[PDB]
């Protein structure tokens, strides 16, 4: 079917210069190469944050400590205030 | 006063367990904190590959 065959061959061929052989695109005056594989190759990381979100920041946990390892001047005040709270108990 | 003191019969034997097991159940979860670090890292990795 020369209807079918010639329509389908032009259907394959006129984008075959756009996809198979990298001859840019004869009918399009803007180019096709510096849009998706060059400019928006950083597209999703122009859609997300670069260098913290996509590099993902393997970050060390900020180390919190115990109560500064001082169990004298605070525990005896706790025991005196506990005398006070038991006088309230 | 006998009854008021006898309310405090076995307090110390049990509160020496209370104190220790209470502060252990407070403070045995820095493992979970450092697990949270890995969880949010894999969270960000899943998010960015969802973006890709």
């Amino acid at each position: 079917q020369d209807l079918y065959l010639r329509e389908l061959k032009d259907t394959k061929l006129a984008p075959s210069t756009l996809q198979d052989a990298e001859g840019n695109v004869k009918p399009w005056n803007p180019p096709q190469k510096p849009n998706l594989p060059e400019l928006e190759l950083q597209g999703p990381e122009a859609l997300k944050a670069y260098t913290e979100q996509n590099v993902e920041t393997a970050h060390v946990a900020k180390e919190s400590e115990e109560g500064e390892s001082e169990p004298i001047e605070e525990d005896w005040l706790v025991l005196d205030d506990a005398e006070e709270t038991k006088e309230s108990h | 006063r006998i009854d008021s003191v006898s309310q405090l019969q076995n307090v110390a034997e049990t509160t020496k367990v209370l104190f220790d097991v209470s502060k252990e159940t407070v403070e045995l979860e820095s493992e979970a904190f450092e697990l949270k670090q890995k969880v949010e890292l894999a969270h960000e990795a899943k998010a960015v590959l969802d973006s890709w």
